[PDB]
């Protein structure tokens, strides 16, 4: 398992990277912290409108302007 | 409209130079020459080393066109279920590859 | 056969392509987004016998929204009206139909 | 309400107009010069709007 | 006359058939499909279709019918045909290729026009530009979803290939 | 062939038929029925002999054309409906083309012109797989679209069907296309009472592949293609020999053997539905089906006997081959007809 | 129905007729088979463009690959007919007459 | 260098993204009198 | 010695510096001093064809400022 | 103004590709310890204007064609996809700035098979038609890992943008974070125009006359300047001052110049591959390590969130 490592890496290296950048390839997007970034980032990309919301009376955590407090804030993508 | 354009021209090049290239010199009255190559009369036969490439080829690009849209399958919210499928087709091309090579396919052309 | 697997199991294997209604993209809208919601909402459930004779003029505005054949015939009966006026010198087209006029916005 | 927003965009840029012509026109001389028309060509224009916007209004 | 371009094309599709579905030759055949698939594309690259006619060239055109005329070419034992001086050799090409567009040219009659007329769609038919779409083609992101909605499609489509490569090495064996 | 490989083909051409017989969706069904034909498509060349690949090539042409035609009819329902529901067909040219689809791939006639072919020229299992397992999808296809499909149109191709895989079985010493035209035949049969009542359409498909699965299990069993090579059973196994002959006098239509359960109970149905002429014409074809296949049981059971020597030889050795459900088959191919009300199982 | 609609139908029934006529060659069968598929292409794709269905583009690659896949297949079946006969002609495929 | 890169044009995405954002109720204002506009005048010219 | 190549590149390399020279003062040319409006988008296309409407001379690269607003 | 403009595109490149033969001649010449040609004008200046004239009145060979059209519809076809390539080609704003450039480019350099295919059964000879289908099967061969480092590397553009790719390479070359891509794009490329020590066809369009082999002579050399240039705009994407084009089309221009003498200096220095070890080198070298490198550039912007944007 290690002898024989080191015979294919003598004999076919290009296998031996094909191999293992496809097993890093596989394996790293999930031991990776940045993976969440990636999917943080793609859904705060804004393709349409956001479209408002008729204010009944009682929703806190919904701003009246985007200048407000409350509501989804990229301040993590402007510093990272 | 300009593609269209550009196009045209294109092809009236090509076809401007391609008969400048016939008709300048039969100008010439040259000779008018007769008596008409590794084979003489010999007929051809098929190969069959040939058609595996070129079917493997197309099977490939098959996969390849699958694999086309994802510069813009990267913009996705589910990117989980989008890396899964990208390595999932890339690994069944690569698996095909494997089995184009166990069984003696790439011999002789490898 | 008709062996209902998705529904038995509870997976999504082919549903989201079959109408135009469900789930787009960036949420795209079809061109025939609410005709075709109010044909599947009154022909729900009722079957398929009872939903040809009882929801008829909601598929045939889904129908005339998708193949625009009354439309079309509708523009072809006013175009050719206009065309027969041109002709006979009886008519006159206007200025914001001939282009002299510096659109709107 | 569409007549309303161009009842508001209007006393928008008249606003504009009245303070910071000069300033506005310079920025949106160099947004104007560009095919995708980038607001990453145009920083230190960018700078001297948001500075006098800041300032007069 | 610029209105009615896809309309024009597509009668141009038909008699591109007519060029194959008669059946020459294979390779004539293969000539006239190749034809017919560029026209068909700039019907559908005419409805902002792009990268579906894309792959109408990358992948129908470039990628399969290459491999038709491949296997065409590694069969139907060849012959000569007349090679005259310049006066047969490309004059010929020239008189036959002008004579086919004024078959094209030709169609366009008055048994054409109480079709077209009457039943005018360039003014109301092509309606992809109906209002704005945004900053993407809804098409490419519709071919994009591929990978997050089709995920059963994918994996049917991907198994078929692999099944495709292992029952084409199957069948060309001869053992 | 590589025998995984050849599991893993088997198991393709299953899940091309179980994903045309889940689907919600047209695009399915059209990917469902090509998988199946790409897939099946080496069964019948396991031999690799010129007459597996001209049957192949047949197979492969019919099947297209019905798979194109296929696609054409649901382009049409997505033009006239916007949508993708497997359900009825919202044009009658649509329905027409899925209809005549739908017939090319079950080989009805008059689009039947390959069936007696392809199954000659390939081997006896995959002759077995072409007439049971490939008739599951498009006969589900047509249960699931059957409030578009023209009435005219389906006992036009269900009585031509009929009668030309009876007049079929005359001219023929060939088991293999005595048993296609017993497909033709019985697919008419079974489009015959689908717009009345697709229960006895399930019930006439599931005895027919269990008849049909006994006739080729026994034909493998045997190692015998022709008539004239039928004949020798009597002196090689005399178990043998009954056992196909009861099972095609079950095929034939008769009773009391579970092969008349399914006509019987088509007729149960049509002359409920007024038509009384109809299963009357058909039945008495399923008679000259009865007049052909009785003088093939003649062939067998009694007069054209003779042996060779080389016989005696063969009595010295067992059959060593897998007859596979075949003792259960022969039990449900005869003596099913007293649970004939188990049928209310398939609605 | 409609005109453009029209005209790719009338091509795929011009190709249907090719594909049920033939003259010498198997490759003339598969070129109209291949031919039907590249209208069926062009017929789902312009309504599928025209109706703004988002999801079904998706859906004419997809009758493109297993088509095309199918029209390998087909290829593969002629060069064994070639490799027996030498020639592609549909009548040297007359053998399952009996 | 392609992830702060690829990082600053997605951000640089998203400024577009709401300039388009901050701009759509105009434009769509605009869009709606621009198809009334029209459809009054094919209304008028299809009564005359 | 090595540097007799030199000209048959620069004949070469001016040969390859035309094309976008020329496409690059043909697109300043054309448009008002300015770049080619690009228009790979629907929105990109709405904007360019409200600034041709908003011009009065049916060219969209006519910028009105606020000049053009009382 | 349009045409201008497609003129100054179409005519420049047929003087750079004559003006090829040249360059190659002469760095042929001292790589091989001779000089090349400096007899006919000054330095040789003039030895392309008497190559073309002389091969464009030199006698048709009067060809035993097996068909008129496909004999006349090659060259035809060869010349116009070999033009019609540069089309979408950033410097540093294309003549057709389009959506798709990228797919379009790969779309007409995988149609330009038929040129070959063409050639070939539009003669006589068993033999060349043996060679037009090595060759084509080679370069259909070499189109699909063409594709794959094409999708490798524009899952880090954001879309198939010629002119995006400008945009994307603006803080470091791509040739840093792509480079196994690189150097096996630079051999598919080398192995697509039949360039050595891939040139199995001087090791199939000898049927034509002289003047139609000059014009599949400088279609083949077009492609070769073209695909330089592609290659240059992929991965080695240079400066950009909106306000300056001039800069960016001189720093192309003369990276493309270095690329080009690259594949002129790469000509003068390898013995030719045998067909099954380029065939060997395709499937099983360049194949694995291509789709391994597929897999990561997919993965990759995921797990560094560096995916780049869409428009
Ligand atoms: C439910 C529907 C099921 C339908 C049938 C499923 C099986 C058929 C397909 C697979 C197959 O070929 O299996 C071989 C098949 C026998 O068929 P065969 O090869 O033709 O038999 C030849 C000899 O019997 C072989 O003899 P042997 O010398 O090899 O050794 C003895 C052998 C050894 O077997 C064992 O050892 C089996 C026990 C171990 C199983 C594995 C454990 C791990 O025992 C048997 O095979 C005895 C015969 C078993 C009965 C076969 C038919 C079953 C009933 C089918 C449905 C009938 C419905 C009638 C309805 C009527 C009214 C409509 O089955 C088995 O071997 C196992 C039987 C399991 C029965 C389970 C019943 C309940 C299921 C719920
Ligand atoms: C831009 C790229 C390069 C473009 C092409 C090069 C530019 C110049 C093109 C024209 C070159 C001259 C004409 C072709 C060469 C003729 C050579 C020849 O053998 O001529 C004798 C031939 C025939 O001469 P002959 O009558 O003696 O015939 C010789 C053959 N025997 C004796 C057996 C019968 O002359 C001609 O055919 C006349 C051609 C035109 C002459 C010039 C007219 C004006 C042209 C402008
Ligand atoms: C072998 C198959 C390997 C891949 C299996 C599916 C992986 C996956 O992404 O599943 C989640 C996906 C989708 O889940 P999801 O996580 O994308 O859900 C989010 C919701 N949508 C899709 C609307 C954005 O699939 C399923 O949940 C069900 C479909 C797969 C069912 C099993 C198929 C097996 C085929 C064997 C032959
Ligand atoms: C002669 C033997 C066959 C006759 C079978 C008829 C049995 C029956 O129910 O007849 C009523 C049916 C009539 O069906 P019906 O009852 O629906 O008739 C119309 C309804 N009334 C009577 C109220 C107006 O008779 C037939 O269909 C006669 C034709 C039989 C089929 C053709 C036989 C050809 C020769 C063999
Ligand atoms: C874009 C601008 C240009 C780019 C650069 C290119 C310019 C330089 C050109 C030089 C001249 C080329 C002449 C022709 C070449 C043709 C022959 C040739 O070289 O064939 C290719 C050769 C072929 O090798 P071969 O032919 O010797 O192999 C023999 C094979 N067997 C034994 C089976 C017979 O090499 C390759 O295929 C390698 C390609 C590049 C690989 C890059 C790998 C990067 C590292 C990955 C990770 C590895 C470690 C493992 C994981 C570690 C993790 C930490
Ligand atoms: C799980 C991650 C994803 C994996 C899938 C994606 C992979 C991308 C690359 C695809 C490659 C497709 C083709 C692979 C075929 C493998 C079989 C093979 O080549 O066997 C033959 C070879 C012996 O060489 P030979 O037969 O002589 O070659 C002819 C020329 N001389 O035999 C060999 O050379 C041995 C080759 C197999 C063993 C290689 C081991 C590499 C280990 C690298 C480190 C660990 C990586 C982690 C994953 C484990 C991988 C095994
Ligand atoms: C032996 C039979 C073993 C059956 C195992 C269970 C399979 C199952 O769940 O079947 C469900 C099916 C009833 O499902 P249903 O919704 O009625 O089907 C619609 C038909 N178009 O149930 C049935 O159809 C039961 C009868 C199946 C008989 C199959 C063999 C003949
Ligand atoms: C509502 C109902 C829904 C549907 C219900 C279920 C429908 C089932 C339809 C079954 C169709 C089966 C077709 C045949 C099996 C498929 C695989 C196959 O062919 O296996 C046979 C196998 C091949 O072995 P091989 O070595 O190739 O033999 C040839 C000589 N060398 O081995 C042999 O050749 C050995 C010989 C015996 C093979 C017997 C196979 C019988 C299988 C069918 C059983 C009856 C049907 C199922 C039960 C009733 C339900 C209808
Ligand atoms: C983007 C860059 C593209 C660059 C392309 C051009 C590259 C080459 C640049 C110029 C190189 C030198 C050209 C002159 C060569 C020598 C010609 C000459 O003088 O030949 C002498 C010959 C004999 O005449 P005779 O009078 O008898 O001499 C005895 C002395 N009394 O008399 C004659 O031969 C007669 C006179 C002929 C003169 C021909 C000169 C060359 C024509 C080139 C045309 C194309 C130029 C570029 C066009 C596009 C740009 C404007
Ligand atoms: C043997 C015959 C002769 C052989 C030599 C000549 C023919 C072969 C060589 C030339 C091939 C022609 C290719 C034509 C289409 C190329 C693809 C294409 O149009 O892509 C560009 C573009 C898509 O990009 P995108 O940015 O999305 O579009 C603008 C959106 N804002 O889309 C557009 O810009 C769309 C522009 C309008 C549509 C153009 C339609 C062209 C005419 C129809 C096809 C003509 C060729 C037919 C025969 C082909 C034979 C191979």
């Amino acid at each position: 398992v290690a002898a024989f490592l080191k015979n294919v890496w003598a004999k076919e290296p290009v296998l031996v990277a094909s191999f293992a950048i496809a097993g890093l390839a596989v394996i790293l997007p999930t031991l990776s912290p940045y993976t969440k970034y990636s999917l943080m980032i793609n859904r705060a990309t804004p393709y349409n409108y956001p479209v408002p919301l008729r204010d009944d009376g009682n929703m806190p955590d919904v701003p009246s302007h985007p200048q407000d407090p409350q509501g989804p804030s990229l301040e993590w993508l402007k510093r990272l | 409209m300009n593609l269209m354009i550009t196009l045209l021209t294109n092809f009236t090049l090509a076809t401007l130079l391609v008969t400048i290239a016939f008709w300048l010199p039969q100008l010439n009255v040259y000779s008018e020459k007769t008596s008409p190559d590794p084979m003489g009369s010999a007929r051809l036969p098929f190969s069959m080393k040939f058609f595996l490439v070129a079917i493997t080829f197309l099977l490939f690009d098959l996969e390849i066109a699958l694999l086309l849209p994802l510069p813009w399958a990267s913009q996705t919210t589910n990117l989980n279920t989008m890396l899964t499928m990208a390595l999932l087709l890339i690994f069944l091309l690569a698996v095909s590859l494997a089995y184009e090579w166990t069984q003696k396919g790439l011999e002789w052309t490898e | 056969p008709f062996f209902d697997v998705q529904k038995k199991l509870g997976v999504d294997l082919d549903h989201w392509m079959t109408i135009q209604s469900a789930e787009q993209p960036h949420r795209i809208p079809a061109r025939c987004h609410a005709f075709e919601k109010e044909w599947i909402e009154c022909a729900h459930g009722i079957g398929s016998i009872r939903a040809e004779k009882e929801c008829k003029i909601e598929f045939e505005d889904f129908r005339e929204c998708l193949l625009r054949q009354k439309t079309m015939k509708r523009l072809n009966a006013i175009k050719r009206q206009r065309d027969k006026l041109i002709k006979e010198g009886k008519y006159t087209p206007p200025p914001h139909h001939s282009g002299q006029e510096d659109l709107r916005p | 309400e569409g007549k309303l927003v161009n009842q508001c965009a209007l006393e928008f840029f008249r606003q504009i107009k009245r303070h910071c012509a000069e300033p506005f026109t310079e920025y949106w001389t160099c947004i104007d010069y560009s095919g995708l028309q980038l607001f990453r060509r145009c920083r230190k224009e960018q700078a001297q709007f948001d500075k006098c916007v800041l300032d007069k209004l | 006359m610029m209105t009615y371009i896809v309309f024009i094309l597509s009668i141009i599709f038909v008699m591109g058939f007519v060029g194959f579905s008669s059946k020459p030759s294979p390779i004539y055949g293969g000539l006239g499909l190749i034809v017919s698939g560029g026209v068909g594309c700039g019907i559908v690259l005419n409805f902002g279709g792009s990268f579906l006619g894309l792959m109408v060239f990358l992948i129908y055109l470039g990628g399969m019918m290459v491999v038709f005329g491949y296997t065409t070419a590694m069969a139907t034992e060849q012959y000569p045909e007349v090679w005259v001086s310049n006066k047969v050799v490309l004059g010929t090409f020239i008189t036959g290729l002008l004579m086919e567009f004024l078959m094209v040219y030709y169609v366009l009659k008055d048994k054409e026009v109480e079709i077209v007329f009457k039943f005018n769609g360039m003014g109301d038919w092509v309606i992809y530009d109906t209002g704005d779409s945004g900053f993407f083609s809804e098409e490419a992101m519709g071919i994009a979803a591929l990978y997050s909605y089709g995920t059963w499609l994918v994996i049917v489509t991907g198994w078929s290939l692999l099944i495709g490569v292992v029952v084409i090495m199957e069948i060309t064996r001869g053992n | 062939m590589n025998p995984i490989i050849l599991i893993i083909i088997l198991m393709t051409v299953m899940l091309g038929t179980i994903i045309v017989m889940i689907s919600t969706h047209w695009l399915l069904i059209w990917i469902g029925f090509e998988m199946n034909m790409l897939a099946i498509i080496p069964i019948m060349m396991k031999k690799h002999n010129p007459r597996a690949t001209e049957a192949s090539t047949k197979y492969f042409l019919t099947q297209s054309t019905a798979s194109m035609l296929l696609m054409m009819a649901i382009i049409i329902n997505l033009m006239f409906s916007g949508q993708w529901t497997v359900m009825k067909l919202f044009n009658p040219m649509a329905s027409m083309l899925m209809t005549m689809a739908l017939a090319m791939k079950l080989g009805m006639a008059p689009f039947h012109f390959w069936v007696p072919e392809v199954t000659q020229g390939i081997p006896l299992s995959s002759g077995l797989i072409l007439l049971t397992w490939q008739k599951l999808a498009p006969m589900s296809v047509l249960y699931q679209i059957l409030p578009s499909i023209n009435l005219d149109l389906i006992l036009t191709l269900s009585i031509l069907s009929i009668t030309i895989g009876g007049w079929g079985g005359l001219n023929q010493t060939q088991l293999r296309k005595i048993m296609a035209y017993s497909s033709i035949a019985h697919m008419g049969w079974m489009t015959a009472v689908l717009l009345y009542n697709p229960t006895m359409t399930l019930l006439n498909l599931i005895i027919y592949i269990i008849m049909t699965s006994t006739m080729f299990t026994l034909f493998m069993a045997n190692s015998t293609t022709t008539t004239l090579s039928l004949s020798h059973t009597w002196n090689k196994a005399p178990i043998m020999t009954i056992l196909v002959l009861i099972t095609l006098l079950s095929m034939g239509g008769l009773p009391p053997l579970s092969g008349f359960m399914p006509k019987w109970m088509i007729i149960q149905e049509m002359t409920k539905n007024d038509s009384i002429i109809l299963p009357t014409l058909m039945a008495i074809t399923a008679l000259l089906n009865l007049y052909f296949y009785m003088r093939l049981t003649y062939s067998t059971a009694l007069t054209m006997f003779p042996s060779t020597n080389n016989m005696k030889m063969k009595w010295q050795f067992p059959t060593t081959k897998r007859m596979t459900l075949l003792p259960t088959m022969t039990v449900l191919s005869t003596m099913l007809l007293p649970l004939t009300p188990i049928l209310s199982i398939l609605e | 129905m409609s005109l453009v609609y029209m005209n790719i139908m009338m091509a795929f029934t011009v190709s249907l007729t090719g594909l049920l006529m033939y003259r010498s060659h198997l490759m003339s069968s598969l070129l109209c088979l291949e031919g039907m598929m590249l209208s069926l292409f062009i017929l789902a794709t312009l309504m599928i463009l025209n109706s703004h269905f988002t999801l079904a583009s998706m859906m004419p690659i997809i009758l493109l690959v297993f088509a095309a896949c199918e029209a390998a297949l087909g290829l593969s079946l002629l060069v064994m007919v070639s490799n027996t006969y030498g020639t592609d002609y549909v009548q040297n495929l007359n053998l399952l007459q009996c | 260098s392609m992830m702060r890169w690829n990082r600053e044009r997605r951000r640089l995405q998203i400024e577009d993204f709401e300039a388009r954002i901050a701009l759509m109720p105009l434009l769509q204002a605009e869009k709606d009198r621009r198809v009334l506009q029209m459809l009054r005048e094919n209304l008028e010219e299809e009564a005359t | 010695m090595w540097f007799e190549v030199l000209p048959g590149i620069a004949v070469m390399g001016v040969c390859l510096f035309i094309p976008g020279m020329a496409t690059a003062r043909i697109h300043r040319f054309s448009n008002g001093g300015r770049e080619k409006r690009v228009a790979h988008y629907s929105y990109q296309w709405y904007l360019m064809e409200r600034d041709r409407r908003v011009s009065g001379v049916n060219r969209y690269y006519v910028s009105k400022g606020l000049e053009n607003i009382d | 103004m349009f045409m201008i403009n497609v003129l100054t595109l179409i005519i420049p490149i047929l003087l750079a590709v004559a003006f090829l033969t040249l360059v190659e001649r002469k760095v042929l010449g001292y790589m091989q310890f001779r000089k090349g040609p400096n007899v006919v004008g000054p330095y040789g200046l003039l030895q392309p204007i008497a190559d073309a004239i002389k091969l464009f009145i030199k006698e048709p060979l009067r060809p035993a064609t097996s068909s008129i059209s496909m004999f006349i519809l090659a060259p035809i076809l060869a010349l116009t996809l070999a033009l019609t390539m540069w089309i979408p080609l950033p410097m540093p704003y294309p003549l057709i700035n389009m959506n798709l450039g990228v797919l379009f480019m790969l779309a007409m350099s995988s149609l330009a098979v038929y040129s070959i295919l063409w050639s070939g059964w539009a003669s006589n000879s068993k033999y060349a038609l043996i060679g037009a289908l090595r060759a084509v099967a080679q370069t259909i061969s070499y189109e699909v890992t063409l594709a794959i480092i094409l999708l490798s590397v524009l899952l880090m553009n954001g879309s198939f943008t010629l002119s995006t790719l400008i945009i994307t390479q603006e803080q470091v070359w791509l040739i840093f974070p792509a480079w196994p891509l690189a150097m096996m794009w630079f051999i598919s490329t080398l192995a697509e125009t039949n360039r050595a020590p891939f040139d199995l066809t001087e090791g199939f369009n000898v049927e034509y006359a002289a003047g139609p082999f000059a014009l599949f002579f400088m279609a083949e050399y077009a492609n070769i300047i073209m695909m330089n240039i592609f290659t240059t705009t992929l991965f080695l994407g240079a400066f950009h001052n909106p306000y300056m084009p001039e800069l960016y089309t001189i720093n192309f221009t003369i990276k493309s110049l270095l690329l080009s003498i690259t594949f002129l200096w790469i000509r003068a220095s390898y013995p030719r591959f045998r067909y099954d070890q380029l065939m060997h080198l395709l499937w099983k070298n360049f194949l694995p390590l291509t789709l391994a490198l597929c897999m990561w550039h997919v993965s990759l912007p995921i797990l560094l969130s560096s995916i780049p944007p869409q428009t």
